[PDB]
């Protein structure tokens, strides 16, 4: 989970 | 989140004053206080909120949403045993499982139907094709044939699928998400047709929610394509409405995308006990479910008993003909990133931004684009982490290094990798940069 929560469509 | 209370967040269009309902139900039973609220963009303020470990104790949305949140780990595994799952509809269950899990309650199906005023319109149009000399001559009496939320890409796409158009294509179970339908013949011919509507006035480009809802239940459009929480506000208006299935293109089905209403519990919450008392032995329940259904239907819903009950009412027969006509939606991470694609590439078109096929090219070229880097972000983590507990320091370094370089802002990967680095490798790892 904390990888992806560094993700979003907007970006990193 | 305080212990000792519940709060819930669920959408302003659904019956929240009939879950509200359900809470004081709950209270007066139990301790506990229960505080339902309808903020506005749930779907995106739970995952900002749930990753500081604040939010809801429980969140309602379509099941569409809850895989992303899953991967991001803000949501708690639930827990029904056997009795409890065979009182809902076993494909209810598939909606919310992900990766082996459940990971939500499944609440109620929801799918778009065609709403029609049956005294502007007794015998309503059976295709798109015929709408457009439909509108014309209710123009000329000073009504429209028809209105719906052009602004949420949810109700156009029933129409883009309906020739072909597609998310991630479904592979024996698994959703193949290098495979993406958006900019394909079918889904450029539907978004084609809704914007030559556009351009010869059949529609505005500008209608959202409210304003085709204020239409319809004005009696001034003909028709509006709405879901089953829509028709408590029609029956007060006393307009004389009918719900069937949605228009045809190209001798076509529209194919409604089919969302699961669920509930998920904040892994975050000190209340998990409180969250699965409140859902399994109230909510999910005769009684629970027929006050939120009363407040605004919900469809037709996942509880068995009740819905042996609601499978009589010809609105909800339309529903299902709609639903089995389109497709559950996947739960994968990738549906926030399509579905903000697909709302891009149809509001540009409607509005002339962008001509259709340039618009579902890049809606095509971007969640691509997104998930490669989405990929490759996360796959050098991995190997660079993976390397660096082998010692390899240079080569592990290497791959630490190709992931920030693309991410645009790494201030909080290099403060997560600050934990995890022996610190002489994190200031080797610093001078890359
Ligand atoms: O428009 C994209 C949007 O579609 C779905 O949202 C629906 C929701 O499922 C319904 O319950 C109702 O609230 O209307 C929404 C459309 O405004 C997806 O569930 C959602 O994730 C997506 O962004
Ligand atoms: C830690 C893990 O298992 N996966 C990466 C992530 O969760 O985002």
């Amino acid at each position: 989970p904390r990888l992806s929560r560094l993700l979003s469509y907007a970006g990193c | 989140i305080e212990e000792g209370k519940l709060v819930i967040w669920i959408n302003g269009d659904k019956g929240y004053n009939g879950l509200a309902e359900v809470g004081k139900k709950f209270e007066k039973d139990t301790g506990i206080k229960v505080t339902v609220e309808h903020p506005d963009k749930l779907e995106e303020k739970f995952p900002q909120v749930a990753a500081t470990g604040d939010g809801p104790d429980i969140i309602f949305w379509a099941h569409d949403r809850f895989g992303g949140y899953a991967q991001s780990g803000l949501l708690a595994e639930i827990t029904p045993d056997k009795a409890f799952q065979d009182k809902l509809y076993p494909f209810t269950w598939d909606a919310v499982r992900y990766n082996g899990k459940l990971i939500a309650y499944p609440i109620a199906v929801e799918a778009l139907s065609l709403i029609y005023n049956k005294d502007l319109l007794p015998n309503p149009p059976k295709t798109w094709e015929e709408i457009p000399a439909l509108d014309k001559e209710l123009k000329a009496k000073g009504k429209s044939a028809l209105m719906f939320n052009l602004q949420e890409p949810y109700f156009t796409w029933p129409l883009i699928a309906a020739d072909g158009g597609y998310a991630f294509k479904y592979e024996n179970g698994k959703y193949d998400i290098k495979d993406v339908g958006v900019d394909n013949a079918g889904a450029k011919a539907g978004l084609t047709f809704l914007v030559d509507l556009i351009k010869n006035k059949h529609m505005n480009a500008d209608t959202d929610y409210s304003i085709a809802e204020a239409a319809f239940n004005k009696g001034e459009t003909a028709m509006t394509i709405n879901g089953p929480w829509a028709w408590s506000n029609i029956d007060t208006s006393k307009v004389n409405y009918g719900v069937t299935v949605l228009p045809t293109f190209k001798g076509q089905p529209s194919k409604p995308f089919v969302g699961v209403l669920s509930a998920g519990i904040n892994a975050a919450s000190p209340n998990k006990e409180l969250a699965k008392e409140f859902l399994e032995n109230y909510l999910l329940t005769d009684e629970g479910l027929e006050a939120v259904n009363k407040d605004k239907p919900l469809g037709a819903v996942a509880l068995k008993s009740y819905e042996e009950e609601l499978v009589k009412d010809p609105r909800i027969a339309a529903t299902m003909e709609n639903a089995q006509k389109g497709e559950i939606m996947p739960n994968i991470p990738q549906m926030s990133a399509f579905w903000y694609a697909v709302r891009t590439a149809v509001i540009n078109a409607a509005s002339g931004r962008q001509t259709v096929d340039e618009a579902l090219k890049d809606a095509q070229t971007r969640i691509k684009e997104a998930l490669a880097v989405q990929k490759f972000f996360l796959e050098e983590i991995q190997l660079g982490e993976e390397l660096l507990a082998q010692g390899d320091y240079e080569k592990g370094v290497d791959h630490l290094t190709n992931a920030i370089a693309v991410c645009g802002q790494p201030q909080q990967l290099l403060q997560v990798l600050q934990q995890t680095l022996p610190p002489p490798v994190f200031q080797m790892l610093l001078t890359k940069l």
